[PDB]
């Protein structure tokens, strides 16, 4: 096994179980990044203001959206924020 | 990379 | 935990499972890193088994030039591969 390629594995088809619902099927508009942030991610979860300015923050480009990119700079930040827990 | 700077940015505002 | 957190938590130790085999245990010399592709991603290794291949995807993964790959690098590493695999996807 490899439970890295597993890991990359994950994280592609998480994103396109949410981002599918409305608009472009390949972004994630405020709406489906509360559903995966619900459902998948609640460990590292709040209000809807809260989840408004975790929007802002993932958006980089101000498309009001998170598109694959983003997610992917997103889940980085998050497996540091977990790194800097580990390394003490 | 523009990703390793993207991932910069966004660690120091969340 | 969750099928994505559990992925951010393999991410995490994986890294770790090389990066403290020798000198700065926390990142990924030229060994280190050449034996966490080798075992860890041999789906996406291919080019890279030729050295200088592989030196030259070390020299752009490593940013910010100390010889070494740390986390952020390795993740930044790891998102360039899901999003190359993200392409496949969308079609
Ligand atoms: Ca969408
Ligand atoms: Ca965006
Ligand atoms: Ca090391
Ligand atoms: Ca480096």
């Amino acid at each position: 096994a490899c439970p890295l390629e597993k890991a990359l594995d994950v994280m592609v088809s998480t994103f396109h179980k949410y981002s599918g619902k409305e608009g472009d099927k390949f972004k994630l508009n405020k709406s489906e990044l509360k559903e995966l942030l619900t459902r998948e991610l609640p460990s590292f979860l709040t209000d809807e203001a809260a989840f408004q300015k975790l929007m802002s923050n993932l958006d980089s480009n101000r498309d009001n959206e998170v598109d694959f990119q983003e997610y992917c700079v997103f889940l980085s930040c998050i497996a540091m924020m977990c790194n800097e827990f580990f390394e003490g | 990379d523009a990703m390793n700077r993207e991932v910069s940015s966004l660690k120091n505002k969340l």
